[PDB]
């Protein structure tokens, strides 16, 4: 057999530790990566400090990339 | 050279000096026509026999007729 | 972003009077016979009837419209023979013993002979092209879900009917919506590509996996129900697989791991069928569609994120390419033709990887059981991809003709091929030199040296050795692989890389294929067919617009036949007559590739498998010798295997035989076409036409012989067919009575 | 000057082209400058001498290697089961396995078996020993030296012969008639009665002894004064054995007829005599015209006092086009001769007339289709000089309201209904065999269509067969011509009832068949040469083709396009139809006579009618002992065969080369390549004096239908050889 | 019977001189 | 010598045409070497190759076509 | 006929064109003036810039010359009728071709002479027979 064992969502570790801070790196991404982002359909008028400044369509493909990072982080880094 | 040889039956569409691509037709005037002008070609020792003459014209079976005699590599069509 | 039109040009009935309408000089009427020639020949070319991009470009969707509604038809066709006439209950009760049927012959002429015992209480005649198979493994057990099928596929072969008379009589888009190219391809990526793999990984999952999973065992295709009440009751999945009782929660706290009862990475073959693992191919279909969902978020389509391809072509440049990619983007949305070429090449690429990944992997299950199929599916493929593959050649020479602008390109990477295209010749022609004097001098040397009967000095595992060392490396790489390289791959990739022999019910399926020098000098002949081809096609592409023969040649067009016997003579000068060659290099490299595939296969992993061990093949093993010469070729490969076609007769095969003579029949009629000229024959029609006019029975519409162009055209087309139709005869009739 | 010297229009230019077309128009004496009537006929004359100088040397040649390393004298101890010889092999690149597979039959050294046929012929005229034989081969080799001495010695100033004795037409008649043709068979007939008897009867007649002994008992007087019956006395009986006494009286000349009942031969008794009776006929047909005595006939005015009603002028004026037109002359003798090599070739297999040549299958198949493809050749050859005749010597103000003045007013009907029967005949040719093919395809032979041929059993009883019952007009006694009391009757009609030679063979559906396919062939091949006559000098779509001359590429995209107009090109599609005609004949040949001396005729009376037998019987069954010339295990006999089958083969795919792909591609290839030897470094110290270019299309044409046919004959000539001797070795 | 190298030197040395006049006819000819 | 509107049969011999009749079209001044200008309802060859129609006028003389009407 | 003024045509030069011809027999050559600066494509393959003033460009055959003439009439909004045709000859003379008058031979100007121009029709050839063994030919007479 010997396949790459996963776990499941530990909700303490695996979840914290793995995606937020990749989410977090998804948003320096995003701070470094789209040379245009503000002119969506919504153009996401409630503005923050850091979070959710500049556009929707920004902010669903950095999350996106964020899940799908994470997705990467966790699958390959649990048990090789 | 490839001799070209023009007859008494020309109109004078002008079509014959405009087709041939070698600048070997020429076109003289004449009396025996509507529109008195009958074609000629001065400079024959410089037309390949590429025979676009010989579509040229529309009377039956044209005034004009190409034909193909001692052949040279001035005008055999070479670069070299 | 849409932009339509309405009602562009309404619907009529007149139109359909007074034929050739389109074109400015074809609708005076029929002056000639050359003119219903020309009719047949422009009745697809809407880019020289009008000028825009607009109107042509609406042709072009509706066209593709009538396509997909005319393919739907025959899919529909086929799946209602497939469903009423045909055997495909009496050939899923049982597996190796009866050959299945999809087709009846009405008894008329003595066609009941035709109708031979194909097996299983039955009379008809056999199948081969595979579909049984691909039905199997789908999941079909029943006539009235094939009917379904049928009907529904008629019916929507009607709806898009519907739909491209809307889309070209009703609602016509303008340019605007068609240059947005970006978001073509993030469609394209996202909704056909990845739609799609989603649905059949769904189909395999959920009704590929039990059907099959209980129909190896041995339950009768009767006995179970239909997948709905499997997809109502989920008791079933459980009791089947116990991964499907823990629901979709691992899924989304991507505890993937016990999904891999059921999504297995097992590879190799599997030996209860010959086909594929239907899991392996599930977390295929899963994974790529995971790729191309991925991949489908590449562009800049309205939100900011993305690219935009004129950036990303200007963006390329370097110190021996100039000013880079800049006007690709304009020639390459501007310009139908290019895009053509581009996607036919790599249409007819991809079709030659089909064929070449089927042969070696059977996908389907009891695919390997008969010959005929594979080898007829391989064939085929291939056939369809020389093809289409040359037509990608004729159609980038055409744009060249017809649509490159000398005005936008300065500097361009065409000018750049339209500079050095003399060396580009050059070098192929003594690479072509090369290849042709050191693989086919080769079969010459070794025919020689057999004909005084001194094999110490031959080539052969007998003698000097030309042994593909690479080949065998890299199968051994592929053997030593799913141990070290490949972790969780507890099987191999294929068996057809080396491993060991996999047997079937009764049969043999796949066994590693030894490479010897017989392989090594037959793919140098394949590297030179295929390097001649490319030569040929490459300069009816880059001379069809100016060279030092006739600079002038490109004001004329691209079907051109000649200009004058002048120069020396002239005769095929344009790109089309390119083609006309072309297509006589794509069918002998292809004739050359299938018939080593079908006597390599016939000689080294078919055969009867004893259960001791042994097997035996049909040619008792002489590739190793007889595949070497050129004499052996003709003798232990055509002559040898010529017999089940000469002797079919009476019997249930006597239709590949009659199609056998008859295309050597059209073989030797196509020399009327590609030997004589015009002129011989338009004076012998005016004969005719003297003798008719001394009935007085002389046609109105006056009597003319084919063009010079029209003439090779019909003499290549003959040529093509009888070649193709006799191989196939051949194939068929030697595959199907191997047993 | 630069070769070729003969034409200043093919010595200005560079091209090798030059070269191509100095090989090509060496033998055009007409197209040459500054000719005229006397040098053209003093070079004909040079090369007349010097091609029959060529005759005799290739003869002799032959005659010294089959004298030399062949086989002939342990031929003479057994005729029957020993294969000749033709010539030893020379060549170290044999393989031990080879050189054992190749040298058999007795020798020493690697030999090939002779096919040619010429150990028959030596024997059935007795030259039985190897130093008479290398005395022939000195007598013609001496002989030819004097043809080339006396070549050279007419083209001296003072010895070149004028225009008129060229043109004196009526002693050239008399002589070749008289002097050419009946003195030279009176003396073979003499070698027959003085040497090929008394050698075929046993007695030794040397070179000493010849004018000792007599080659009858009787004198000379009983042919003089009333009793010719003395030579027709006492013939040899059927239980002659060659080479002996016994049974074998000393008649010379006697016509019992029939054929030899030991060996399948004619009597040597029937040759003489037979060349005796031609030799009177020929001497007396020698005396035609007046040459220069005042009595005799006149060319001109028989020919000009044939007129008509409504035939026209009749044949008015033709003497003056016949005798100063060499094309049209040489058209006539071509076809004659093309004619008669028929005959030749369909008459030796029939009543062959050597000894043990009706057992060596092998020579009679390979003789008769040689004489047969001959025939094919140098008649179409006739018909294409016939062509180039319309083009260049036609007179319209010398031949007005001639006979071929309403040829060419009629050409339209003429090429119209040739076209009518060739389409009729060859729609129910094709129809009749794809019929018989669909209904033997479905396993019910009894639907079949087989015409029995009524007119070729009718002339098969008319001649003497009865077998087929029909018995009318010779078999039957009870008609007028039967008791006529003749002496060719009981050898003839023993001839035609006998089972077991190939003169008259029985006949069935499948030659109907193949005799409508052969008809077809010969229909179509007409039409192709009578429209590229009788169309030479005009068509509307270029009534100017005297003008352009014979052989030119074409006229041009224009008119709708003129590809392939000229009459040239009317023999390039005319060959392939020759080579087809030539092709069926002799398939149907061979498979006939395979099926005859193999004994089984059922299979040839049963599987002709429809294709499967021709392509699987015939085609594919009887090649397989040509392919196994060498198996992976060794070689045999075959070996060379087989290899010069595939060599043929190739050579017929390079053909299609040519005869596909036309020139300017090759000439775009071509000049890349002069590029490429332009730029390269150290490459251009050297350049060539010679310009490189494509050829013409016509010569492309040209070599592109003589790769065709070399490869068509090689391949059949390989076929046939191997086969007939490997089943009847 | 037996040949003799007499008669194969007695038959080249006839051959030669066809060969040698041939050469004569072909030098004569070429006018 | 021929008016408007007749209908004229042609013996050149040396044409396409040859055999054939029509309706002349206009005949121009006198002196001309041509003056007969001839309509017909058939096409002779003239085209590049594949083209789909030719010619159909041609001008011809008195002394070589033949009125009939 | 002095002097070739001009100036080579803005090019990244090409390898299909001159050849050892050039500088071995004889090679061509033609000179425009431009009205505006511009982009036109080159016979031998590729495509060159043109300047405004006096261009100077070599070829190797008039078919190149004419069809490049024909591409400076026939493309270009502002047309070019200033092309003239030089041939050079490597012992350094210069000649001229065309126009030699000065004006379209598509057009009719007076100071000619008529050449090459029989008054004869289609038939009235003379038949080669009477032409045979001499060293005219029927089109020749
Ligand atoms: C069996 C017939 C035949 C043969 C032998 C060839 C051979 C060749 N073709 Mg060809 N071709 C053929 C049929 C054939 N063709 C037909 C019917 C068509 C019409 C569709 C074409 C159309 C065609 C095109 C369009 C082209 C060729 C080209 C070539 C040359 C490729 C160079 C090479 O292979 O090295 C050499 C191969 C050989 C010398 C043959 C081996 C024979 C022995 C070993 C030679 C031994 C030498 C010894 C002294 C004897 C080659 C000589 C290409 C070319 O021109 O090359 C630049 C090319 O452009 N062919
Ligand atoms: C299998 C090959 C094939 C076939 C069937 C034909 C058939 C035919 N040829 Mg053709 N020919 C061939 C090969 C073939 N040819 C080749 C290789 C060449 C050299 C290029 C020629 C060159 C040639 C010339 C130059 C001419 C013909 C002509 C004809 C027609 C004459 C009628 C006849 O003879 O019988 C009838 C045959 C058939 C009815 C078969 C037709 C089958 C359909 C289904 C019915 C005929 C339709 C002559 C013609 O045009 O007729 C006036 C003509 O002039 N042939
Ligand atoms: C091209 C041409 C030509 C032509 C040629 C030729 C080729 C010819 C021919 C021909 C031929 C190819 C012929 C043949 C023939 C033969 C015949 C026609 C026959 C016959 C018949 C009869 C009458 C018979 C009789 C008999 C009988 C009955 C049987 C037995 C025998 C006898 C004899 C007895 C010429 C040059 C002139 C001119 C120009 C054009
Ligand atoms: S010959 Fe014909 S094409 Fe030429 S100018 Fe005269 S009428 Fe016009």
């Amino acid at each position: 057999l010997a396949q790459a064992s996963p776990t499941t969502a530990g909700w303490s570790l695996s979840v914290g530790i793995i995606m937020c801070l990749c989410n977090v790196f998804a948003f320096v991404i995003g701070y470094f990566a789209i040379q245009k982002t503000g002119k969506g359909k919504d153009l996401a008028l409630p503005q923050l400090a850091s979070k959710k400044t500049f556009g929707l369509p920004e902010l669903l493909a950095t999350m996106s990339f964020g899940h799908i990072l994470g997705a990467g982080m966790v699958l390959g880094l649990a048990s090789s | 050279s490839h001799s070209v040889k023009i007859y008494d039956t020309c109109i004078g569409c002008t079509q014959c000096v405009r087709a041939c691509p070698l600048d070997v037709l020429e076109m003289v005037p004449w009396d025996g026509c509507k529109a008195a002008q009958i074609a000629s070609s001065p400079r024959t020792e410089d037309c390949v026999g590429c025979k676009r003459c010989e579509t040229a014209c529309p009377t039956d079976f044209l005034s004009i007729r190409v034909y193909l005699g001692a052949e040279t590599t001035r005008s055999m069509g070479l670069a070299y | 972003k849409v932009s339509v039109d309405n009602n562009p040009v309404p619907t009529s009935f007149e139109k359909w009077g007074k034929p050739g309408h389109f074109d400015r000089t074809l609708a005076r009427g029929p002056k000639t016979t050359t003119w219903i020639w020309n009719l047949h020949a422009n009745a697809h070319d809407f880019d020289s009837q009008t000028s825009d991009l607009e109107d042509v470009s609406r042709k072009i969707f509706s066209a593709h419209f009538g396509h997909l509604a005319v393919v739907f038809v025959w899919l529909s066709g086929m799946y209602f023979h497939g469903a009423k006439f045909s055997n495909y209950e009496g050939w899923l009760a049982d597996p190796t013993h009866i050959k299945p049927s999809a087709q009846v012959v009405w008894p008329i002429v003595g066609q009941g002979i035709l109708n031979g015992d194909v097996g299983g209480g039955f009379h008809g005649i056999q199948i081969t092209s595979g579909l049984f198979y691909l039905w199997r493994a789908s999941g079909f057990t029943d006539s009235y879900q094939l009917y379904c099928t049928a009907i529904g596929g008629l019916v929507m072969a009607a709806l898009m009917l519907f739909a491209g008379w809307f889309h070209y009589h009703v609602k016509a888009p303008k340019l605007e919506w068609f240059q947005n190219v970006e978001s073509m391809m993030n469609h394209h990526l996202a909704g056909l590509l990845g739609l799609g793999s989603l649905g059949w990984a769904g189909h395999q999952i959920h009704v590929s996996m039990p059907i099959n999973k209980l129909l190896d065992a041995g339950v009768a295709p009767k006995d179970i129900p239909l997948p709905h009440e499997f997809i109502l009751e989920p008791s079933k999945m459980a009791e089947l697989y116990p991964s499907f009782a823990q629901g979709l929660t691992p899924f989304f706290t991507l505890n993937w791991g016990v999904y891999s009862d059921f999504l297995t990475f097992k590879g190799g073959l599997n030996p209860v069928t010959g086909g594929l693992w239907l899991s392996d191919t599930a977390h295929h279909h899963l994974a790529i569609a995971v790729l191309f969902i991925i991949a489908g978020h590449m562009y800049r389509t309205n939100w900011g994120i993305g690219h935009s391809m004129k950036e990303i072509l200007e963006a390329h440049k370097g110190p021996f390419t100039g000013e880079g990619h800049k006007g690709l983007y304009e020639i390459l949305t501007t310009s139908w033709h290019a895009q053509l070429a581009i996607n036919l090449a790599l249409l007819g690429s991809l079709t030659i990887i089909v064929a070449q990944h089927m042969y070696a992997m059977p996908p389907y299950p009891y695919q390997a059981i008969d010959y005929a199929t594979q080898l007829s599916l391989f064939t085929h493929h291939m056939w369809i991809g020389g093809f289409l593959i040359v037509g990608a050649g004729a159609h980038g020479a055409i744009f060249m003709v017809r649509d490159y602008d000398p005005a936008k390109n300065v500097n361009n990477l065409l000018d750049r091929m339209l500079r050095h295209r003399d060396a580009i010749i050059s070098h192929l022609n003594w690479v072509c030199i090369f290849l042709g004097f050191h693989s086919f001098g080769l079969y010459i040397h070794n025919d020689t040296m057999r004909a005084l009967g001194r094999p110490q000095d031959m080539f052969s595992d007998t003698a000097i050795q030309l042994q593909p060392i690479f080949a065998q490396w890299v199968q051994h790489l592929h053997t030593l692989a799913p141990g070290a390289t490949a972790p969780n791959a507890l099987a191999t990739a294929s068996y057809a890389f080396g491993g060991e022999t996999i047997a079937v019910a009764g049969k043999v399926a796949m066994m590693p294929i030894t490479l010897g020098t017989a392989d090594f000098m037959v793919h140098h002949i394949h590297a030179f067919t295929i390097h001649v081809t490319a030569l040929i096609l490459l300069k009816g592409v880059l001379y069809a617009r100016s060279s030092r023969l006739v600079p002038d040649k490109a004001n004329l067009g691209f079907r051109f036949p000649c200009d004058g016997p002048g120069r020396g003579g002239t005769c095929q000068v344009s790109g089309w007559d390119h083609v006309f060659l072309g297509l006589f290099w794509m069918y002998n490299s292809l004739s050359i590739v299938i018939f080593h595939f079908s006597w390599k296969m016939q000689s080294d992993v078919w055969g009867t498998v004893s259960p001791d061990g042994s097997v035996t093949h049909v040619t008792l093993g002489n590739f190793a010798q007889s595949a070497i010469t050129i004499n052996g070729w003709l003798r232990d490969f055509l002559w040898a295997q010529a017999a089940n076609v000469i002797n079919s007769y009476g019997s249930a095969l006597s239709a590949y035989g009659i199609m056998f003579l008859a295309g050597h029949f059209v073989f030797a009629f196509s020399l009327m076409f590609l030997f004589s000229g015009r002129g011989y024959w338009q004076e012998l029609i005016e004969s005719i036409v003297w003798a008719h006019n001394k009935l007085n029975v002389a046609p109105a519409i006056q009597p003319r012989a084919l063009s010079i162009i029209q003439g090779r055209a019909v003499g290549v087309a003959h040529y093509l067919l009888g070649g193709i139709v006799t191989t196939w005869a051949f194939f068929l009739a030697r595959s199907l009575s191997i047993g | 000057t630069k070769f070729p010297k003969f034409s200043q229009d093919l010595a200005q230019d560079p091209t090798t082209r030059r070269i191509w077309y100095g090989i090509a128009t060496a033998h055009d004496f007409e197209t040459h400058d500054g000719m005229t009537e006397e040098n053209l006929y003093q070079k004909i004359f040079a090369s007349h001498f010097g091609h029959i100088a060529i005759i005799f040397l290739w003869t002799s040649g032959t005659l010294f290697h089959v004298a030399w390393q062949g086989n002939f004298e342990q031929w003479i101890k057994d005729p029957l089961n020993i294969r000749p010889i033709a010539h030893a092999i020379w060549d170290p690149h044999f393989g031990e396995g080879a050189v054992n597979a190749f040298t058999q039959a007795g020798a020493s050294n690697p030999v090939n078996i002779a096919y040619s046929g010429v150990y028959h012929w030596f024997y059935t005229i007795g030259m039985t020993t190897n130093q008479e034989l290398y005395s022939g081969a000195v007598f013609l080799l001496v002989l030819a030296s004097l043809f080339l001495f006396a070549g050279w010695l007419h083209l001296q100033p003072k010895f070149r012969p004028s225009l008129a004795w060229f043109k004196n037409a009526e002693s050239r008649l008399n002589h070749h008639l008289a002097g050419l043709f009946g003195v030279s068979s009176l003396a073979w007939a003499g070698h027959l009665v003085h040497v090929a008897i008394p050698e075929a009867r046993g007695q030794h007649v040397g070179w000493d002894n010849f004018l000792s002994t007599p080659p009858h008992p009787a004198g000379l007087m009983p042919f003089f004064t009333g009793n010719w019956g003395v030579y027709a006395a006492d013939p040899d009986t059927a239980g002659h054995i060659f080479g002996t006494s016994e049974g074998a009286g000393t008649a010379i000349l006697t016509f019992l007829g029939g054929f030899h009942p030991q060996t399948e031969s004619l009597w040597l008794t029937d040759i003489a005599h037979h060349h005796l009776a031609i030799a009177v006929i020929f001497i007396i047909a020698g005396h035609m015209y007046r040459t220069n005595w005042g009595i005799g006939h006149s060319i001109k005015e028989i020919l000009n006092a044939h007129k008509g009603p409504l035939t026209g002028a009749g044949h008015t004026n033709l003497y003056d086009t016949i005798n100063n037109s060499l094309h049209f002359q040489l058209g006539l003798a071509l076809a004659s001769l093309g004619v008669i090599t028929s005959l030749v070739a369909q008459h030796m297999y029939s009543l062959p007339s050597y000894a043990f040549i009706a057992q060596d299958h092998t020579t009679q198949a390979a003789l008769y289709t040689h004489h047969q493809y001959i025939a094919g050749f140098l008649m179409v050859g006739a018909f294409a000089h016939g062509a180039i005749f319309f083009v260049r010597d036609y007179d319209p103000v010398a031949n007005k309201d001639n006979v071929l003045a309403r040829m060419l007013e009629h050409k339209e009907a003429l090429i119209s209904h040739l076209s009518w029967v060739s389409l009729f005949l060859g729609f129910h040719t094709l129809g009749l065999y794809v019929h018989n093919d669909v209904v033997v395809a479905f396993g019910t032979p009894e639907k079949q269509i087989l015409i029995e041929p009524v007119f070729a059993q009718w002339i098969q009883a008319t001649s003497g067969k009865a077998l087929y019952g029909f018995d009318v007009l010779l078999s039957n006694p009870d008609s007028i011509a039967s008791t006529t009391g003749a002496a060719w009757l009981p050898g003839w009609l023993d001839a035609i009832n006998s089972g077991t030679n190939s003169l008259f063979l029985t006949i069935g559906p499948g030659d109907f068949l193949v005799h409508h396919a052969i008809a077809l062939g010969l229909h179509t091949t007409a039409l192709i040469l009578i429209k590229g006559a009788l169309d030479a000098r005009g068509s509307k779509l270029m009534p100017d083709k005297k003008d352009f001359g014979y052989s030119f590429p074409c006229d041009g995209p224009g008119r709708g396009g003129t590809c392939d107009i000229s009459a040239w090109d009317a023999f390039y599609l005319a060959m392939f139809w020759m080579l087809n005609t030539l092709g069926w004949l002799t398939f149907y040949w061979h498979w006939k006579h395979l099926g005859v001396w193999s004994g089984n005729v059922a299979q040839f009376n049963e599987n002709s009618t429809y294709l499967m037998g021709w392509f699987r019987d015939y085609l594919w069954a009887n090649s397989a002992q040509l392919i196994n010339g060498y198996n992976p295990y060794g070689v045999n006999n075959l070996s060379v065969w087989a290899w010069m089958f595939l060599f043929g083969h190739l050579v017929w795919a390079t053909g299609f080369m040519f005869l596909i792909s036309w020139r300017g591609y090759w000439q775009e290839l071509i000049e890349t390549i002069v590029w490429a030897h332009e730029r390269t470094p150290l490459a251009n110290l050297v350049r060539w004096k010679d310009k490189p270019v494509a050829l013409s299309i016509v010569q492309a044409r040209l070599v592109g239908l003589a790769h065709f046919t070399v490869g068509y004959v090689l391949t059949y000539a390989a076929f046939l050889i191997a086969s007939t001797a490997g089943k009847f070795g | 019977m037996a040949l003799s190298d007499t008669q194969i030197l007695a038959a080249l040395v006839v051959a030669l001189l066809p060969a040698f006049l041939a050469f004569r006819l072909s030098t004569e000819l070429y006018k | 010598a021929l008016n408007r509107g007749d209908k004229v049969r042609i013996k050149r011999t040396e044409s396409y045409w040859y055999g054939d009749v029509g309706t002349v079209a206009s005949v121009e001044k006198s002196g001309i070497l041509y003056p007969v200008i001839v309509r017909f309802d058939r096409v002779n060859y003239n085209g590049f190759s594949g083209s789909a129609s030719g010619v159909n006028t041609n001008n011809f003389a008195e002394n070589e076509l033949e009125l009939v009407q | 006929m002095t002097e070739l003024s001009g100036q080579p045509p803005k090019f990244g030069g090409s390898t299909g064109g001159l050849l050892s011809k050039a500088n071995r027999e004889e090679k061509y050559a033609i000179t425009w003036t431009s009205a505006s600066e511009q982009v036109f494509e080159m016979p031998t393959g590729g495509a060159a810039i043109m300047n405004e003033g006096e261009n100077l460009l070599y070829l190797a055959r008039k078919e190149q010359c004419l069809a490049l003439g024909t591409q400076l009439r026939t493309k270009f909004k502002p047309k070019i009728q200033d092309y003239k045709i030089y041939r050079v000859y490597p012992s350094g003379e210069v000649q001229y071709l065309h126009p030699a008058d000065g004006v379209f031979p598509e057009k009719v100007n007076e100071g000619r002479e008529a050449q090459g121009t029989k008054t004869r029709r289609i038939g009235q050839n003379p038949e080669p027979v009477t032409i045979k063994f001499s060293g005219k030919a029927p089109y020749e007479v």
